[PDB]
């Protein structure tokens, strides 16, 4: 790990410089030397604030919401310094962190970063209130390149079907919790009871990770199959019969 | 309470009071008990339908 720290009380121009410095280092280490790298950036909103600072210094008229009008070009320059290239083997993968200004999804910063990035991950406050150490949400998240990031040549063939089936199951289970909120359990079927079981056990076991627990991808697939096993083979509509024949027993 | 609404519903309770056995008229009790069953089943089904 190569680490960089910039304090909140430091000069702002240092804040402007620092992420570019780190990206240069990652670039060199990943292209001049054959190595994959994973760059993480934290609190890019502070970088936006420093960009506003330098813009104010140079006497430029603010655009939307006071942010500089050339924020978009800058954020383009910071990003897209990653991927794979011809004739090489190294790679870069970029994971910044954004802070939401009071859940404004139309705020320029998150909006632009969404327009320039592929997919997104959310953090849900209600889960944090529920004391789940990873507060990562499931329903609104999405990965653009999942279809090719996995496959037979990767960890395991089953994974796409498992993910689709459990996605549908989790969504429907949330809807069933919404039902039981009003209708009452007395008018409930056995299948919906199994769905509720799936929801509660999912929350209790799968999503919870722990600050010092490690799980290889094979273990995650196995736990997912443990969750899937609760339903009969027929209720798993999304999965082709083949995968069920190999794995469900 | 099939739902959030409250639903009226009835049950066929049997108090058990003594019925009026009739036997004076040529001792027809054999037909009368047959009737006591035929109409009683009907009454049960009425209560259900109501």
């Amino acid at each position: 790990v190569c680490l960089f720290l910039n304090l909140a009380n430091d000069p702002t121009i240092e804040r402007i410089i620092t992420p570019r410095l780190a990206l240069t280092t990652a670039e060199f280490l990943a292209y001049q030397c054959e190595k994959h790298v994973l760059v993480i950036l934290t609190d890019m909103s502070s970088y936006a604030e420093a960009l506003r600072e330098v813009s104010a210094a140079r006497e430029e008229v603010p655009g939307r919401r006071g942010f500089p009008g050339y924020m978009y070009t800058d954020l383009a320059t910071i990003y897209e310094r990653a991927g794979r290239v011809e004739g090489r083997n190294g790679s870069i993968t970029q994971i910044p962190i954004l802070t939401m200004p009071n859940d404004d999804i139309t705020h320029p910063i998150p909006d632009l970063t969404g327009y320039i990035t592929e997919g997104q991950i959310y953090v849900d406050r209600q889960l944090h209130n529920r004391q789940i150490y990873p507060p990562i949400n499931v329903l609104p998240s999405l990965s653009r390149l999942m279809k090719s990031a996995i496959g037979e040549g990767m960890t395991r063939k089953d994974h796409a079907d498992v993910s689709n089936q459990l996605y549908a199951c989790y969504a429907i289970g949330k809807d069933v919790q919404a039902m039981k909120a009003v209708v009452g359990e007395e008018a409930l079927t056995s299948d919906d009871l199994l769905y509720l079981e799936f929801l509660q056990k999912f929350e209790k076991n799968f999503i919870t990770q722990g600050p010092y627990e490690n799980r290889t991808v094979y273990e995650t697939l196995d736990i997912g199959w443990q969750l899937l096993r609760i339903f009969p083979k027929e209720m798993l509509k999304r999965i082709p019969q083949s995968t069920l024949s190999e794995f469900y027993p | 309470n099939v739902a959030g609404v409250t639903l009226p519903v009835f049950e066929h309770y049997h108090e058990g009071t003594d019925s009026y056995e009739l036997t004076g008229l040529a001792r027809g009790g054999e037909q009368l008990a047959k009737l006591k069953r035929n109409y009683a089943k009907a009454v049960e089904l009425l209560v259900e339908l109501a």
